[PDB]
């Protein structure tokens, strides 16, 4: 449905003014709703703005703020949810649209199909050159009135003699048509005309086309294949006859927005919604490949809060203060980040610089349901020794449309994750790490979990020149996953190996130990029997049954060192077999007949 | 303009940027050096 | 308050000498009648004034062979007809003939399903006078409307002052005020003939105002005086942040409305709803003292000890020689039991035979039942009920005849037993004819029921002072007169100690006899090893540490009957020490 995300920068942008205008066309351009905030700044009167009129609806708040232009081509913008507002009061603010120095500026807004904001206030102030500021019946467009709201050009006229002070532009196509006010006394809703026979249903936001909660032009709580809905079809309807629960036939996944039948393969389906995480009082299982939760009546593993999720929703990065709560976390529920302030600290906070040993923390962390953002590091740290034994990202959240990002790593030479395998969801982009060599020996179709993920790579250090004089590729791993020096840092490898170690043969004739092998993987067997010579096989298998040889007795089927005599006492011999002791023996044995018992 | 320098509780406000403050709306604003985003200009840009 | 119905259409009440005691108990001070509202074979001047508090019928409403000439139900303004009489009609009158005379139903305003019919009322005037469609809902319009005018009483004109000559009655007061056929909107109700007269979608029956909080009934549910949609969800979906939490708001859906928590019987499922019954892979828990609630099963659940009206006895008439084994060795049966003729009897028809004592030994561990219990038939070699003495509870969830959870009919019994009984959960108790027993008198009723609209209902049991003139009455030891049966093991509740089950004196401490350590109402042995001396602790406790006397080789720690072979022997005192030999 042409879905786009906001820039979130607030009054903050570029210093080049061209990249901030271009930057605002590749966020918005040709898109219909918006994730987060609608953000348009400091554009002058020379550039365009003919894009934004595909605009339907925003998430959080629409901010214009410092611009030069005459005309906002927002038109089409029918809702403003609020789910985010501007400095937390304002769902939309327009402001200081002027140059002091000059003759330009905002005047006229548009919005011709604007009908309500869902929450939050609305802010106007100062604009020198807007008309039809005033004379506008907010009531009609707030759903929740606080008794905000500050307005402050004049002399521009009126819409039309037929507009009663219901205007925001000078001609009969800027009049406002009321929808909440001018509406029968028995409306719960919003109408289409003054009459109780016209006016529409209750779940419906932003005007109607006909009384039927298919009607309408948005939706308030979700949307069921166009209908405007409470909740989304359950497993099972209660039966107010009989007082009894029946189960469904139709029934739908809760989804985001939405009413689905089919939830996403990464997401936690729970009996009739989609979620990110389990709730704490559940446990997350798995059954035929299908990601799931139940009730924790068994002793049950937690995950700890990521950034920006849990204990940590105002937090941007891991910082010398948040850090400390990582210490025995095997999973991370959210997004790990690493920005500048976290790493170098921030001297406009009491926060401090991250210590490299503090690093460690993470040394036991396997998933991370987010995303990784790593934009600074310590500037000795040359690899990832630190999460080397990660084994799955993401699937659930992502940055945009990335699940790996890593900018600008002057200090990084190689990777070296080792148990790192998969990622659940989510593109890579890897750019200007100046000095990382091992970056195109991976063969990433093998690490993504469907054939639609994508990786960029730019910018870094050439492959060429580190290949002809730099580091290479361990002489026994394929060409296959090849991330840094030695044995140890390759994710496949030709002929054996043992755990993270990778090896050209096994200790099945030779060595101290002796081992069993399969088609690549070799482990080590029961060293109470016998060590055979000559190039032969020392066992078949991980026990004393599958032993070739054996020094001692046995005990039936396998090779016994120390016979388990005094259970009842099983006496034995040392060349052949344990024995049973003669019913007798109770204080000693030394064989099966009559004069063997003490 | 709408703007002037920075108070001095603000002199770490921005990072990798120029801080100004918004005399009209009494608040701080950041402009960004080349590549980076964010209310402080505390993120590097994808886009670039 | 709340009620419920019988739903037994026209049949003859079980026990007519009580059958206005039931009707005033069930229905005087409540609102709302679930199921059915049935009133059926009252007798003439029946004091019937405890009905004028129904305002809402869940079902049909029936009235049928009565002899009273008015029924006050003036302020019934809705039947919902979810339950249709003979699977058509909403309301029903039927041959009240010296008979019924006048409906008076005053404030009726909506039919919302099925249809109206009336019959064979020779003394009832006015059946032709009211435009039912007025009192119909607009999307269903199932206005059947058979109707008979053939009447013995000559009417006289309704009202002086009634324009259309449509009433409920002979006064002025019984005009019918219509409520949707005289305005000016396409509303399904309204005020008045006026465009602005349209009260609201959710409210039926008019209105004093145009909001949902004016309603005089309404659609879907009442949520605190407010007409509504649905009750609210107690689990609440956040759309943006993609996860699940607790709603602050959240509510249980309870039939015709919406409350913060379900009634006593009542048990409750985590979806936001109380029902009757568990839904498919889940288990009865009771989680806090006083409530139940459904658990998902994390395994296949275990094997459900199903009673009559459940699953694949929904069709059995009563427990019978071919189908009593399914209870053996069950703890809580979820359905109901009955033992009627032929259940004791034979049934050579389907070559099935009649139910033994022994076989009766199946419910020995029965402590619970999710239903009703119904004996109508029962042994003569039995004069009460111990094949039940363990059964605890009675829950009511399903009534026999939609009224009663314990009902004895007839029986040869000479006391009721039952010992461990403590709660009836819902429903009435109807005990009747039964010619033997007596005990009935004696039984603390009100320690057993659990909700207002409950009570014992009894006649024909013989007479207590001519029982009780034969001394046969409730033990002395005991629960200030209450008793099960006769003597000390047929007590409620010891007043000096029990010993088994029976109720005793004294607690044998020290007595000739075995002597018997102290419990808060109890009395049981020493330690077989421990000395029988005379001081109160020598010999007695539950346990080996108290028996600090010993009658034969004393192990330090507990007399024991031999010093154990490291080796130990008996001393000069009686005690075990170790041996130089091993
Ligand atoms: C996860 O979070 C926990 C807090 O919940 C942190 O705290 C403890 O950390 C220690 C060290 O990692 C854990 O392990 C044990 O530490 C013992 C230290 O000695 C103290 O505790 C013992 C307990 O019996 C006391 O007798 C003693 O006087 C001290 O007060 C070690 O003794 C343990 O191993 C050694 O001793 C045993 C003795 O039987 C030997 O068998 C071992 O071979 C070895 O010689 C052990 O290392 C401890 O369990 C944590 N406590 C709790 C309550 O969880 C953790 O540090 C943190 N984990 C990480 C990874 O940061
Ligand atoms: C912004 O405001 C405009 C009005 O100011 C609002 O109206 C939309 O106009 C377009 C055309 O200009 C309508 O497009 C429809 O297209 C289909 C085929 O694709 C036609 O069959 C439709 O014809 C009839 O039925 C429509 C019923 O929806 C009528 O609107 C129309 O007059 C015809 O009788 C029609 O041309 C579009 O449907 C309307 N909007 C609606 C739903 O009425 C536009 O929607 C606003 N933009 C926003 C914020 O959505
Ligand atoms: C010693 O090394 C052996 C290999 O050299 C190990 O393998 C074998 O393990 C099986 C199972 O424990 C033993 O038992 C029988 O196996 C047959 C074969 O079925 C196999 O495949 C099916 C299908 O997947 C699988 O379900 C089975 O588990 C087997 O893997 C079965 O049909 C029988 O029912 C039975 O399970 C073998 O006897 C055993 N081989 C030997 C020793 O002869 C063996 O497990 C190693 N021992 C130790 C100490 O683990
Ligand atoms: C409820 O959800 C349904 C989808 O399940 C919405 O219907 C769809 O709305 C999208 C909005 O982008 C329509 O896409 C448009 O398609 C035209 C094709 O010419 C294209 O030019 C536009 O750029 C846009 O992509 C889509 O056609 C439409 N589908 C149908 C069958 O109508 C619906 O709008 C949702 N309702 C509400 C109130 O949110
Ligand atoms: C990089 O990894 C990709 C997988 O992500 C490897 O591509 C896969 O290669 C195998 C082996 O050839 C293909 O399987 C089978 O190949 C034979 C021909 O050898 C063919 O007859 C079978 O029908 C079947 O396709 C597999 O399809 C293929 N996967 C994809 C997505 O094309 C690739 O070889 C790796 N490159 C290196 C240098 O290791
Ligand atoms: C030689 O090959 C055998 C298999 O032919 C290896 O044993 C197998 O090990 C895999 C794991 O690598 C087991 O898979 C998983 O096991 C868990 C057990 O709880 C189960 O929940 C999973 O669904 C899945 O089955 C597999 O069961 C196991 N096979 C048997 C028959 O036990 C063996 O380790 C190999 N030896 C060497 C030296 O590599
Ligand atoms: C929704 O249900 C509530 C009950 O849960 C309905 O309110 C109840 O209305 C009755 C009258 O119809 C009240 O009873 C009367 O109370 C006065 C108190 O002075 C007394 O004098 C009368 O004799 C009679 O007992 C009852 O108190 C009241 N309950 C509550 C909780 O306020 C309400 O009408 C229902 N709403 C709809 C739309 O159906
Ligand atoms: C019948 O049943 C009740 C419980 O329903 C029995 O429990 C309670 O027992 C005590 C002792 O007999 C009664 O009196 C109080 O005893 C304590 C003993 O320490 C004393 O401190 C108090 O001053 C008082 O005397 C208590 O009232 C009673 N509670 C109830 C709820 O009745 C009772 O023992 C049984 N009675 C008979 C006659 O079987
Ligand atoms: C009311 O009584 C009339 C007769 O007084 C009944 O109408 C007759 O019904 C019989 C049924 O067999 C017909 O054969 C006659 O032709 C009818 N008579 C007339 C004059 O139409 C009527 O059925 C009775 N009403 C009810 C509801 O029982
Ligand atoms: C403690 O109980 C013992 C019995 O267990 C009493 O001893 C008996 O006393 C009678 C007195 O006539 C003798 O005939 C018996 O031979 C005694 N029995 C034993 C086993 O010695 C003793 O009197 C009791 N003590 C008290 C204070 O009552
Ligand atoms: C490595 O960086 C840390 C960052 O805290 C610093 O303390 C240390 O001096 C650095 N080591 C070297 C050798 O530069
Ligand atoms: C490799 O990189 C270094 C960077 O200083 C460069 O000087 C050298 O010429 C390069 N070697 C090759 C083989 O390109
Ligand atoms: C009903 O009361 C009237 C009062 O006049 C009386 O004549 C009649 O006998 C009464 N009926 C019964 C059954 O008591």
């Amino acid at each position: 449905q042409s879905v786009c995300a906001g820039t979130e920068n607030k009054l903050s942008s570029l210093s080049d003014l061209e990249q901030q205008y271009r930057a605002l066309r590749k966020y918005y351009e040709n898109c219909e709703v918006v994730m987060g905030n609608l953000e348009i700044t400091s554009i002058e009167h020379n550039r365009d703005l003919s894009f934004l009129r595909s605009v339907r609806e925003v998430t959080g708040y629409v901010l214009v703020a410092l611009n030069q232009f005459r005309y906002l081509p927002l038109e089409n913008l029918r809702i403003i949810r609020g789910t985010k507002l501007y400095e937390d009061r304002y769902a939309l603010a327009i402001f200081l649209n002027y140059r002091k120095d000059g003759n330009f500026g905002l005047q006229e807004l548009g919005l011709k199909n604007l009908t309500e904001i869902l929450n939050g206030g609305v802010y106007v102030d100062q604009n020198k050159f807007l008309c039809y500021a005033d004379t506008i019946h907010w009531q009609d467009i707030v759903r929740n009135p606080w008794p905000l709201t500050l307005v402050s050009s004049s002399g521009c006229g009126r819409c039309h003699k037929s507009c009663t002070g219901r205007c925001w532009g000078p001609t009969e196509n800027h009049c406002q048509t009321l929808t909440r006010t001018v509406c029968a006394e028995q409306c719960d809703g919003r109408c289409y005309g003054p009459y109780v026979s016209d006016c529409c249903h209750r779940e419906c936001a932003g005007g109607c086309s006909g009384p039927k909660d298919t009607d309408c032009f948005a939706c308030m709580n979700f949307n069921d294949s166009g209908a405007c809905v409470t909740q989304c079809p359950q497993t099972f309807v209660y039966n107010p006859t009989t007082f009894q629960l029946e189960h469904n036939f139709n029934a739908k996944y809760t989804y985001g927005a939405f009413c689905v039948k089919k939830c996403p393969h990464n997401f936690v389906v729970d009996s009739s919604s989609c979620v990110r995480a389990c709730p704490s009082s559940k446990m997350e299982v798995e059954e035929n490949g299908i990601k799931m939760c139940k009730p924790c009546t068994d002793i049950c593993p937690k995950a700890c809060d990521g950034i920006g999720t849990g204990s940590l929703m105002s937090a941007q990065t891991v910082d010398s203060s948040n850090i400390d709560k990582f210490i025995n976390c095997t999973k991370i529920n959210g997004n790990l980040i690493f920005l500048v302030t976290g790493i170098h600290g921030d001297p406009y906070n009491a926060i401090e610089a991250i210590d490299p040993e503090k690093l460690n923390v993470f040394r036991t962390v396997r998933e991370i349901t987010g995303f990784l953002n790593i934009q600074s590091w310590p500037p000795n740290m040359t690899d990832f020794s630190v999460f080397s034994n990660l084994v799955t990202i993401g699937g659930r959240v992502l940055y945009s449309g990335l699940s790996l990002l890593i900018l600008k790593q002057q200090g990084i030479t190689s990777l070296q994750f080792q148990s790192l395998k998969e990622i659940s969801a989510g593109n890579i982009y890897i750019t200007d790490n100046s000095n990382l060599c091992y970056y195109h020996t991976i063969n990433w179709t093998t690490l993504f979990s469907t054939i639609n993920q994508r990786i960029v790579i730019r910018d870094n250090r050439k492959a060429e020149n580190c290949t002809a004089e730099g580091m290479v590729c361990n002489h026994l791993c394929s060409s296959d996953g090849c991330w840094g020096p030695g044995p140890d840092q390759c994710l496949s490898c030709r002929r054996f190996s043992r755990g993270r170690i990778c090896i050209e043969s096994c200790n099945l004739y030779d060595g101290e130990f002796r081992e069993f092998e399969n088609g690549s993987i070799c482990v080590e067997c029961d060293p109470q029997c016998e060590k055979m010579e000559d190039g032969l096989l020392t066992c078949h298998g991980p026990g004393p049954d599958n032993c070739t040889k054996c020094s001692h007795f046995k005990d039936g089927p396998n090779c016994v060192e120390k016979c388990p005599d005094g259970l009842i006492f099983k006496y034995a011999d040392p060349d052949r077999e344990c024995h049973p002791c003669h019913p007798n023996c109770t204080q000693g044995c030394n064989g099966p007949t009559s004069h063997d018992c003490i | 303009g709408h703007f002037s320098r920075c108070p001095k509780q603000y002199k770490h406000y921005c990072i990798k940027g120029r801080c100004r403050f918004v005399v009209a709306e009494q608040t701080p604003s950041c402009v960004c050096d080349e590549g980076y985003i964010g209310a402080r200009c505390e993120r590097v840009d994808l886009f670039y | 308050q709340v009620c419920t119905g019988t739903d037994m259409k026209l049949r003859l009440p079980a026990s007519p000498e009580t059958h206005l005691d039931m009707l005033r108990h069930l229905y005087q001070g409540c609102q709302v009648v679930q199921g059915n509202l049935e009133l059926t074979y009252l007798p003439t001047n029946a004091s019937l004034s405890f009905l004028q508090d129904i305002q809402e019928v869940q079902g049909y409403v029936l009235i049928a062979h009565n002899q009273v000439r008015q029924v006050p139900l003036q302020r019934l303004r809705i039947v919902r007809g979810t339950q249709l009489f003979e699977d058509n009609y909403a309301l029903a009158v039927l041959d009240n003939g010296g008979g019924l005379r006048e409906l008076q139903l005053r404030s009726l305003t909506e039919i919302l399903k099925g249809g109206v019919l009336i019959q064979r009322n020779p003394q009832l005037c006015y059946q032709d006078t009211i435009l039912w469609k007025d009192i119909f809902h607009k999307n269903n319009q199932l206005a059947l409307t058979l109707i008979d005018t053939n009447r013995s009483r000559a009417c006289h004109p309704c009202s002086p002052m009634c324009k259309g000559s449509r009433c409920w009655g002979e006064s002025s007061e019984d005009c019918q005020s219509l409520t949707r056929t005289v305005c000016a909107g396409g509303c399904a109700r309204c005020k008045g003939p006026l465009p602005t007269d349209c009260c609201h979608e959710q409210c039926a029956a008019g209105c004093t105002g145009p909001k949902h909080s004016d309603c005089l009934a309404c659609l879907h549910f009442n949520h605190s005086g407010i007409c509504e949609l649905h009750c609210p969800a107690l689990v609440t979906y956040n759309t943006d942040t993609f996860e699940s939490m607790p709603n602050p708001e959240g509510r249980y859906t309870f039939g015709a409305s919406c409350v913060t928590a379900c009634p006593y019987n009542y048990l409750s499922t985590d979806v936001g709803s109380c029902t009757l019954v568990c839904p498919l892979h889940n288990q009865e828990v009771t989680a806090e003292d006083g409530t139940q609630r459904c658990e998902k099963c994390s395994k296949p659940c275990a094997r459900v000890c199903y009673g009559l009206g459940m699953e694949h006895l929904r069709e059995v008439r009563a427990v019978t020689s071919a189908n009593i084994q399914e209870f053996a060795g069950c703890k809580k049966i979820f359905g109901s039991l009955a033992f009627l003729p032929e259940s004791f009897d034979g049934d050579p028809a389907s070559n099935t035979a009649p139910l033994q004592p022994e076989q009766l030994q199946v419910f020995e561990t029965l402590e619970e039942i999710t239903g009703y219990l119904y004996i109508s038939a029962w042994p003569d070699s039995l004069p009460d009920l111990s094949v039940f003495q363990n059964l605890q509870v009675i829950r009511g969830r399903i009534l026999h005849n939609g009224a009663y959870s314990l009902t004895l009919q007839g029986l040869g019994i000479s006391w009721l037993g039952l010992r461990s009984l403590r709660e009836l959960g819902s429903g009435l108790a109807l005990i009747h004819h039964n010619t033997h027993l007596c005990f009935v008198h004696t039984v603390p009723w009100d320690q057993l029921f659990r909700n207002p609209h409950q009570a014992l209902l009894h006649t024909a049991n013989r007479p207590e002072d001519e029982c009780v003139g034969e001394g046969l009455a409730c033990h002395q030891l005991c629960a200030r007169g209450h008793c099960w049966g006769p003597g000390p093991t047929q007590c409620v509740n010891c007043s000096q100690f029990l010993r088994g089950q029976e109720c005793v004196e004294e607690c044998r401490v020290l007595q000739g006899l075995p002597r018997e350590y102290v419990n808060a109402r109890h009395c049981l042995p020493c330690h077989p090893e421990c000395q029988p001396q005379n001081g109160s602790v020598t010999c007695f406790g539950p346990e080996a540490d108290q028996c600090v006397a010993c009658a034969h080789y004393k192990d330090p720690p507990f007399c024991v009957a031999r010093c154990p072979s490291i080796w130990k022997f008996p001393d000069e005192e009686g005690a075990c020490q170790p041996c130089p030999i091993n």
